[PDB]
């Protein structure tokens, strides 16, 4: 009974010469009429052919999607820290100051421009 | 173009002539690939085809495909109240009575 | 000698210098040429 | 012999053990000047395309 | 009876086209009746107001 | 380089296909000047024997384990494309039968075996 | 000596495709670094990296155009996938003219030298990709820089023409025993339809370039308006090449996508005859429209109406292909492996890239969008997000068969998601900048256009990290690649079915619709000794 | 495939080429030509003897390809019925690309002739530029081209009826009727009153009748290698793929010349 | 008008042609939004129902009714789009009586404006040149790379015909708000028409590439009333 | 507003040739188009003096539109013959009124040949033409542009013509018009009785040579001389049509076909504006009736050819038939030297 019971925890560890003896001993017990098979043989014959081992494994396990997600997060964080360094060290011209973008609004108010949705040149 | 009453004669004829396990699983694989579900007569021939080739897992996996092909649950339980003398004579047990 | 390391022009295993140096220098030159071109043409035209 | 050496040079180009472009005892006169002058022609356009990068004209 | 099922995928296709068009027409009737027409109304009411000031 | 052939029963290689010479002052013909795979084809077409076949695969009978369709090869493998017994039903499925294993065509079920020539 | 007679003096078709791949990676790296140099100059207003020099900005843009239109997409989609796969699909041993394949490769390394030397020996060649005549004279660009850049469009043209004639003459008389020309796979039809346009499109470009060279150096006055010529002539003689060109880059992608939709959704392609007629109609209607690039030059009013009509007609055949791919994906079983995610990311980004061209096809709407960043935001969704994903999907599809070494699935997925996020961040605010009125080819811009230029410069640093991760994926493929077939079931070409047992599946593993995936995976040098047979 | 000793010969009728060094050397010669042509027109070299070496090496490399394609067909003997069909398909798809260069030059003339600009006072062939009269020497060229088109048919019709003296004569007379076309067209370039630069009309006339000149030197070379390969007994009465390609190449150039004579010499 | 900082949509219109362009774009975007939502919903359904599925329908591969529906339905959309495009192409132009002519000659890196009317007996035709105000010489509140030294001053409610040519290379006269974009090739004269309905200032920039200082050559159009135009002509 | 007329005429002749070439006891069905077109064509030349030009064009477009769809449901032989009838009528209306409109709006003789050379290129895409669903959408869009220009933007009355034209009886008595129509007759005599007779004993070379030849000789025939072009083209027709009995292989028939459709494409494009020149020089300037005569002399050949070709093939054989049609093609040509200068008025 030990060769048949609990094959769900040992089938992927046995070599390929002890796997072809369990199949060649359940293929001479299935020729008998059924109702004469034990419950463990019915479970083992199901797990051997239609079971989640070998070519029926999923592509993505649960412990792989976390790996992909956390590979993407530290793929975005590094680019943010590189881009921040090219942002402190900039050539800021004299026009991008708030006191220069508030004087232009008076000129655009006197000469009526954007009477629709809006004019505002302030972006600090 | 094919009708229900020609589908359910052609696949009975094709199930009553298989000789190996490859052929039984070949005919079973392209029977569940149409818009028409198999009749209770065709599935009655498939279990005897699995018996002649002496396989047990295929006779259980036939009943598992009926859960996915059939639209609702009441039709599925209508399939198991006609295919009951076939099951209890051959000895086939479902997956949800084994808990594998 | 047909096999999985037979159709490549370069050797991958059983080598004196490890493969990381020829793999890295390829991408380094490929990413460092158009900075050298910009350096030369910046220095030829007055600016630093 | 006669002008029909075609039934003689067709027994030489097959069973040779040398490549086709160097099988006859005449291909030296074709292959030595060509490969000699190609190594001067290529080495002349790599001396004038590095000299053009440094601004030197003639 | 309950043991005769003949067509299932065709009705799925007919429902899957008759929802993706109503949803698309719903998402296109908001670009033309909530983004477009009030802007035309605002543009016109600006021009029916600028002329009256010049008239007075 | 050796004795010249006359018909394709006396061709044991590329050494028997040089031919005689033409005469001075005439335009030579193709029975007097050809060596390789050109004279072999010419020597086949003057008898009725096609050296290079172009006949497609058999689509009359299906194939079992006891009576399988025999494909001829000069190697241990030959690529076989099945499209059905009415010859256009089965879609194009390719198979590699060998001298140790038989292909079985997952949709229709034809079996192919090697005849190693 | 055996190294020289197999990798320099070559005859085999599969031994040259690897050299196309190695050249393509180098020339795709150079242009990506030049695009990063462009994108850190257009970050905030002012003069930041290039100190004051408006040359070496147009030079960088021209060298970004040429190196990734002419040296990346065509060598990858013609050399690595056309030379390697097409004899294996049609069942031929080698191609018809092998020495022409060798010369078609070897004209490209000395085509790179002329272009890289065309960016050093004066201030440079800042004419743009379209080398317009009266700017490319002797009065603005006076030196051997534009000349050495227009000799790099001749050697590439000769290479493409010699490849196209080989591809047509191979598929006509080098088929197997029972393949008529209605049973060919779709990729062969794609290569054939591009190789006809390469015959019918390259002479007019060669004529235009040679006439420009004669105007520059032998004062012929074809395009000078002081002797009786017009610049507009050159524009015609460019764009008759120009619009077939942008289809030549996209047709070999489509066929690749078809194969992926056939295999990871276990269904045949919905209406393959519809696909081959659609490819034919798309190829034919790319010659009859070339003047929608010139709506502001001063055309007639009865000529605008024809060219608006003949451009919107091309929406009808492409929709057949899109809806056929959806109908192929509809019923089947789908597993999300790493070519299949690129296939799904092509069916949504090409359609948002192609619907903007119906907006740009109208002559009335083009007087608000011409020479404006809406055009750039148009053509990056169909160049960078339509063709490059096709190339990546083809590589991840066919690299275990060609090489025999597998790759890590997780790192490839991280690369795909980084490329998706960064490339969609970069190319979307260009539409907004185009709608607000930002012109093209400007180093400095007004202060209003700053904010989106801060966001579109953030995605480039996301995509270059994806390129570096792709480099590590190739390294992990080559070294210890024999043990990366048991980590995940991505190595399997096809999933076992519902009733197919594992014991039966291990005996009969590969079920295919082509000759490709039944070969041993290093393919043999002489693959077919006895001919292949087809019913 | 059931002949007795069949495995000793090839099982498919196609050619497997030996390894050759010529594709690399043609590319290295074209690199030298491209770089020296890009440099010598702007200084940087001075002497004009490097460009001539580049042109000479390109031509010698092409001739060295041609040597190896001749030996593989008349000596080694690998040209079956399929390979000849492939070479014919190949040659036709190059002649097709050769024609479409001339269509661009024809369209570059009709876009300037029909619709002339302001700067030229609107008149073709314009004021002060006398054209070439078509009732002179450009008739003798047309007559000798239609004579040469008829002389090559007598050369291909005498190799099928097995006459050797009658194939050499036709090819010799044809080669002497193409040298006179070149000689008449070089004496018509030294007795002309308008140059390359003095119009747009003198720009297209010397760019549609200058490419034709280069395409006609190739015919003199091609019929030289068809007379010399026939004197040394390489051509049989049913396997001659050198004559058929040069006959198809002569007739296309004749049809192109009859369109280079109506639109440039007559129409104005 | 001026560009706005975080812009999403078009600038404000001042000409009937730009209003027609806006209306046609908003008409096309209806059908394009419908098609994109249809394709997205089918992709969502395919992902949500048929992912890792046991049953594969490998025999639904022909179609005959459905293949005509995705050939005729995209055609009807093309005709419905094509009707107002042809009407707007043919209708709105200078049908009746243009009233002024302004010649805009495009030199290398600045613009030249002449007013072809207002001629004296000796050829006293009014002319000026528009340059770029540099960053060092800007006053408090002016716009960088858009502000010029002399601006083109036009009346309102008057048809204006722009004749554009060039003397060195190919340029492009572009004022976005007014709906004007025409080229300037060195050997022909191109013409466009504009009508301005409200007063204000309108900025524009060149489009076709010209060389080093392509980015600094703007166009500025002011629309005064008729009395101010008369007072402005008597000073220049 | 002149180029759109050329587009409409090109599309009308394209639909003409596609409906004529695509055919779906076969000689009773096949000869139904050109027989009705032989009769209907003089009537439109008199109708356009009453109703005007654009209304028969677009009415004919409507008639072919709802008659091709009616042909789809048609199964019985009477329904097929009454379906091919009125398809002939709509084709006749579109062709005659479109060529009249191009003759009306293009007054200069030099520009008229250049326009009609491009306009006659539509009678090769019917033989050549694929999917054919995109091209019909393109045709529908160009027809929308034509309707928008002619019926919506500017409204017009019925508008009878300003001058009454000469009747049809006095135009058939003019000798030069008969000589002009005789060339278009006898050039198509050789090409009509070949395609029904070819399966008893090609389309792409003829169509390509036609489309290449007509566009360039429509421009060149003015300064080259029209009668010289007619002589050269008709002699090339005769010499090319005699060479088919000598050829006995299908691969050898490619070279005469480039002989035929090229030279026919010459002799149309030089002889078709010369009738408008004859009408402008000798009579009053009304263009409908002379081009009705042109369409009669053009389309009588497709009616008469396939019916008589089998009878002559059973009578004398193929090389004799090809030789006598070559004799007919060559021997008419020296009459065209009469086209140097007609008597003026
Ligand atoms: C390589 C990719 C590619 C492709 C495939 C195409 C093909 C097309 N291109 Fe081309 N195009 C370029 C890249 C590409 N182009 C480039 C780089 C330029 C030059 C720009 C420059 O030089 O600055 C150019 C030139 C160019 C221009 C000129 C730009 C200008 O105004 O300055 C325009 C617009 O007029 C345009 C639009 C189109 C359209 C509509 C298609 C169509 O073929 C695409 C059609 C796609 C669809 C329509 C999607 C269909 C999906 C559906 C679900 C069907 C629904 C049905 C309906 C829409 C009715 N392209
Ligand atoms: C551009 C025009 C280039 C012309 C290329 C040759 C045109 C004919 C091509 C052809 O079919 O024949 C090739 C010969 O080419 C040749 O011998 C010459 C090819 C090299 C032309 C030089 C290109 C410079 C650019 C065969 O070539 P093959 O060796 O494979 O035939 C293998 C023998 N069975
Ligand atoms: C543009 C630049 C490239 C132009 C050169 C293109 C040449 C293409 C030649 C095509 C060869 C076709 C071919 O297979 O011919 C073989 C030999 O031909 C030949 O040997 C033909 C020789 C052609 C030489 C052309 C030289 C012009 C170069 C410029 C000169 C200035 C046949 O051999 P075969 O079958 O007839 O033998 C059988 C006897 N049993
Ligand atoms: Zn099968």
């Amino acid at each position: 009974n030990a060769t048949v019971t609990n094959l769900e925890k040992r089938w992927e560890d046995l070599p390929e010469t002890d796997q072809k003896d369990i199949i060649s001993q359940l293929s001479e017990r299935q020729k008998l009429p059924w109702k004469d098979l034990t419950l463990s043989e019915k479970k083992a014959a199901w797990y051997i052919s239609f079971g989640e081992w070998g070519p029926r494994r999923p592509v993505h396990t649960k412990e792989d999607k976390l790996y992909i997600f956390w590979g993407t997060v530290i793929g975005i964080v590094i680019s943010a820290t590189i881009f921040g360094a090219f942002r402190y060290n900039r050539n800021v011209p004299k026009t991008m100051n708030r006191e220069w973008q508030a004087a232009s609004d008076e000129y655009l108010k006197s000469k009526n421009a954007e009477p629709f949705t809006g004019y505002s040149q302030i972006q600090s | 173009e094919e009708t229900y009453e020609e589908f359910s004669q052609r696949y009975e004829k094709e199930f009553d002539e298989a000789y190996d396990l490859f052929e039984v699983q070949r005919v079973l694989n392209n029977c569940f690939s149409y818009d028409i579900v198999p009749s209770p007569a065709v599935i009655g021939k498939a279990l005897n085809a699995c018996r002649r080739v002496n396989d047990y897992a295929t006779a259980v996996r036939v009943f598992e495909g009926l859960k996915h092909k059939v639209e609702t649950k009441e039709q599925y339980d209508a399939y198991l109240e006609e295919l009951k003398d076939v099951r209890e004579e051959l000895g086939i047990d479902l997956k949800e009575e084994l808990f594998p | 000698d047909v096999g999985p390391y037979s159709n490549l022009p370069f050797k991958v295993k059983n080598r004196r210098v490890p493969y990381a140096v020829p793999h890295f220098l390829f991408f380094a030159i490929g990413m460092g040429i158009p900075f050298f071109a910009c350096y030369v043409q910046l220095k030829r035209s007055g600016s630093i | 012999t006669a002008t029909e050496k075609i039934i003689e040079l067709q027994k030489f180009y097959q069973s040779t053990n040398k490549p086709i472009y160097a099988a006859h005892p005449r291909s030296k006169y074709y292959l030595i000047p060509y490969f000699g002058l190609l190594g001067v022609s290529v080495a002349a356009t790599l001396f004038y395309t590095g000299r053009a990068c440094f601004g030197i004209k003639d | 009876s309950l043991t005769r099922i003949q067509g299932s995928v065709k009705r799925r296709i007919l429902t899957d086209i008759s929802v993706g068009l109503t949803l698309g027409f719903g998402f296109a009737s908001y670009w033309w009746w909530g983004v477009h027409k009030p802007t035309v109304a605002h543009r016109e009411n600006y021009y029916i107001e600028l002329a009256k000031k010049k008239k007075a | 380089q050796f004795k010249t052939a006359t018909s394709i029963a006396e061709v044991e290689g590329l050494e028997n296909l040089v031919g005689p010479g033409a005469k001075t002052g005439t335009v030579p013909t193709d029975l007097e000047q050809a060596t390789g795979l050109e004279r072999y084809e010419l020597l086949g077409k003057l008898e009725g024997i096609e050296v290079f076949d172009e006949t497609p695969l058999e689509a009359v009978r299906k194939g079992t384990m006891k009576d399988p369709i025999l494909i001829d090869s000069y190697d241990d493998y030959r690529y076989v494309g099945c499209t059905g017994v009415p010859a256009d039903s089965h879609n194009i499925e390719w198979l590699k039968p060998t001298t140790e294993k038989n292909a079985r065509c997952w949709e229709c079920g034809s079996v192919y075996k090697l005849n190693f020539l | 000596m055996n190294y020289i007679n197999r990798w320099l003096f070559s005859t085999n078709a599969k031994d040259i495709a690897v050299l196309y791949f190695i050249f393509a990676l180098f020339c795709g790296l150079l242009g990506s670094i030049m695009s990063l140099i462009l994108r850190l100059e257009l970050s905030a207003p002012g003069n930041q990296i290039l100190m004051g020099n408006h040359q070496l900005f147009n030079v960088v843009a021209t060298a970004h155009a040429v190196l990734m239109v002419f040296f990346l997409v065509m060598p990858a989609a013609i050399g690595f996938f056309g030379n390697y796969l097409l004899p294996l699909m049609i069942g031929a041993s080698d191609m018809s003219f092998a020495r022409l394949n060798n010369i078609s490769f070897w004209l490209l390394p000395p085509a790179l030298v002329s272009l890289l030397a065309s960016a050093l020996i004066e201030n440079g060649a800042g004419t743009g990709w379209t080398v317009y005549p009266p700017l490319a004279g002797v009065q603005s660009h006076s030196g051997p820089s534009v000349d050495l850049a227009i000799f790099a469009l001749h050697l590439t043209s000769i290479s493409s023409l010699l490849g196209a004639i080989n591809f047509i003459t191979t598929t006509l008389n080098m088929r197997t025993i029972g393949m008529t020309m209605s049973k060919l796979p779709l990729f062969v039809w794609a290569v054939v339809f591009t190789s006809i346009l390469l015959l019918l499109s390259l002479p007019v470009l060669s004529a235009g370039v040679t006439l420009l060279l004669l105007d520059r150096n032998f004062n012929t006055s074809f395009f000078e308006p002081a002797g009786g010529g017009d610049p507009i002539l050159y524009q015609h003689l460019f764009w008759f090449f120009g619009h077939p060109e942008v289809y030549i880059l996209i047709i070999p992608g489509f066929g690749i996508i078809s194969h992926i939709v056939s295999t990871y959704s276990k269904k045949p392609v919905f209406g393959a005859i519809g696909m081959v007629y659609a490819m034919g109609s798309i190829g034919f209607l790319g010659l009859l429209v070339w003047s929608h690039h010139m709506y502001t030059v001063g055309l007639d009013v009865d000529s605008r109406a024809y060219f608006t009509s003949a451009t919107m007609v091309i929406a009808v055949p492409t929709g057949i292909k899109i809806f056929s791919w959806l109908a192929t994906l509809y019923g089947g079983s789908i597993r999300y492996t790493t070519p299949m995610l690129y296939a799904f990311a092509f069916l949504f980004l090409f359609t948002v890239g192609g619907l903007s061209g119906v907006v740009l096809s109208n002559a009335s709407l083009d007087i608000a969008f011409h020479d404006t960043y809406y055009v750039i935001g148009h053509f990056h969704y169909v160049l960078s997000l339509g063709a490059v994903f096709s190339l990546f999907a083809g590589y991840y599809y066919w690299s275990p068969l060609i090489t025999g070494l597998y790759y890590n699935n997780n790192l490839a997925n991280i690369q795909f998601w980084l490329l998706f996020i960064g490339t969609n961040v970069t190319f979307f605010p260009m539409h907004f900048l185009g709608l607000n009125g930002m012109p093209r080819r400007i180093p400095d811009y007004p202060d209003a256009f700053a904010g989106w230029n801060a966001i579109s410069s953030f995605g480039s640093l996301i995509s270059i990290i994806s390129v570096i991760l792709f480099a590590y994926v190739i390294y992990d493929q080559l070294v210890n690649g024999l043990t990366n077939k048991q980590l995940s079931t991505n190595s399997l070409f096809k999933n076992p079915d519902f009733i197919e047992s594992n014991i039966i599946f291990n005996d009969n593993s590969i079920k295919s619709s082509s000759i490709d995936f039944l070969l041993t995976s290093p393919p043999l040098p002489h693959t077919f000794n006895t001919p292949a047979i087809q019913s | 495939m059931r002949i007795q000793n069949r495995e000793n010969l090839q099982l498919f009728p196609f050619h497997l080429v030996t390894n050759s060094p010529w594709p690399l050397t043609t590319s290295l010669a074209l690199m030298s030509l491209a770089l020296t042509l890009g440099l010598t027109m702007h200084g940087y070299i001075g002497n004009h003897l490097w460009l001539f070496l580049a042109i000479s090496l390109v031509l010698s490399s092409i001739f060295l390809w041609v040597r190896d394609v001749v030996i593989e067909g008349t000596y080694l003997g690998d040209h079956t019925i399929a390979v000849r069909k492939g070479l014919n398909i190949g040659f036709m798809l190059f002649v097709l690309s050769e024609i479409l260069i001339f269509a661009a030059l024809f369209w570059s003339y009709f876009h300037s002739a029909m619709g002339p600009t302001i700067e030229i006072g609107c008149q073709w062939p314009p004021v002060g530029i006398t054209s070439i009269k078509p009732t002179e020497l450009p008739l003798l060229n047309t007559i000798i081209l239609l004579a040469s088109g008829a002389t090559v048919t007598w050369a291909h019709h005498s190799i099928l009826y097995k006459d050797r003296q009658g194939t050499l004569v036709g090819l010799f007379i044809t080669t002497l009727l193409i040298i006179l076309f070149v000689g008449c067209q070089v004496l018509e370039y030294t007795w002309a009153t308008f140059t390359i630069a003095d119009s747009v009309f003198g720009s297209i006339f010397y760019a549609g009748t200058g490419l034709h000149f280069i395409h006609m030197v190739m015919l003199i070379v091609m019929l030289a290698i068809c007379y010399a390969r026939m004197y040394f007994y390489h051509f049989t009465s049913n396997h001659h793929l050198g004559l058929e390609t040069t006959i198809l190449y002569l007739h296309v150039l004749d049809i192109i010349w009859l369109f280079l004579y109506i639109v440039f010499y007559w129409w104005g | 008008d001026v560009p706005t900082p975080w812009g999403i949509f078009f600038q404000d219109s001042a000409t009937p042609n730009m209003e027609g362009i806006i209306e046609l774009h908003n008409n096309i975007m209806f059908y394009l939004v419908l098609i994109l939502t249809f394709v997205s919903y089918i992709l969502y359904t395919i992902i949500y129902n048929y992912s890792n599925a046991t049953i594969v329908h490998k025999y639904m591969n022909h179609g005959q009714l459905i293949e005509i529906v995705w050939t005729t339905l995209p055609a009807v959309i093309l005709l419905i789009i094509a009707f107002p495009s042809f009407i707007l192409l043919y209708l709105c132009d200078e049908v009746i009586s243009p009233a002024m002519t302004i010649k805009a000659i495009g030199l290398q890196w600045y613009w030249k404006y002449e007013y072809s009317d207002f001629i004296n007996d000796d050829g006293e035709i009014v002319e000026f040149e528009s340059y770029v105000i540099p960053e060092e010489l800007l006053e408090d509140g002016q716009l960088r790379l858009l502000d010029v030294d002399a601006s083109v001053v036009v009346p309102v409610d008057t048809h204006i015909r722009f004749i554009v040519s060039s003397a060195d290379v190919i340029h492009d006269f572009c004022v976005p708000a007014l709906g004007v974009k025409v080229d300037a090739s060195p050997g022909r004269l191109n013409q466009t028409s504009a009508l301005i309905q409200r007063e204000g200032v309108y900025y524009g920039q060149c489009s076709e590439l010209c060389g080093v200082m392509h980015s600094a050559m703007p166009i500025k159009i002011e629309a005064v009333s008729l009395y101010e135009f008369i007072n402005w002509l008597d000073e220049q | 507003s002149r180029k759109l007329i050329l587009f409409i005429v090109f599309l009308a002749l394209l639909l003409d040739n596609m409906l004529l070439t695509v055919v779906v006891q076969v000689g009773l069905l096949f000869a139904s188009k050109a027989t009705v077109q032989l009769i209907t064509n003089p009537f439109i030349g008199l109708l356009t003096n009453r109703i005007g030009y654009p209304i028969p064009i677009f009415a004919g477009f409507c008639i072919m539109f709802v008659s091709t769809i009616m042909f789809a449901f048609s199964s019985s032989y009477a329904f097929l013959l009454i379906a091919r009838s009125l398809q002939g009528i709509g084709s006749s209306c579109s062709s005659v009124a479109g060529m009249g409109m191009l003759a009306s709006v293009y007054t200069d003789d030099e520009e008229r040949g250049n326009v009609m050379g491009i306009a006659l290129g539509g009678l090769a895409m019917g033989v050549l033409v694929g999917k054919t669903a995109p091209f019909l959408v393109l045709a529908a869009l160009v027809l929308l542009d034509g309707a928008i220009q002619l019926f919506v933007l500017q409204p017009s009355r019925v508008q009878p013509e300003s001058q009454k034209g000469t009747p049809l009886t006095t135009l058939l008595k003019d000798p030069y018009i008969l000589i002009a129509a005789g060339s278009i007759c006898f050039a198509n005599m050789g090409i009509a009785m070949l395609e029904p007779a070819l399966p008893i004993w090609a389309f792409l070379p003829a169509s390509i040579s036609y489309l290449i030849g007509t566009n360039i000789f429509g421009i060149l025939a003015h300064k080259m001389g029209r009668w010289l072009c007619a002589l050269l083209g008709m002699i090339i027709v005769g010499v090319s049509i005699l060479c088919i009995p000598f050829a006995k292989n299908i691969y050898g028939l490619i070279a005469p076909n480039f002989g035929v459709g090229f030279a026919i494409g010459m002799v149309d494009s030089s002889m078709m504006p010369i009738m408008g020149y004859l009408v402008d020089l000798r009579h009053v300037s009304v263009y409908g009736s002379v081009y009705a005569i042109a369409d009669v002399a053009f389309c009588m050949g497709y009616a008469i050819g396939p019916s008589a070709g089998g009878a002559i093939a059973k009578a004398i054989g193929f090389p004799w038939l090809m030789t006598i049609i070559g004799i007919i093609d060559i021997l008419f040509a020296p009459l065209c030297f009469f086209l140097r200068s007609p008597p003026a008025k």
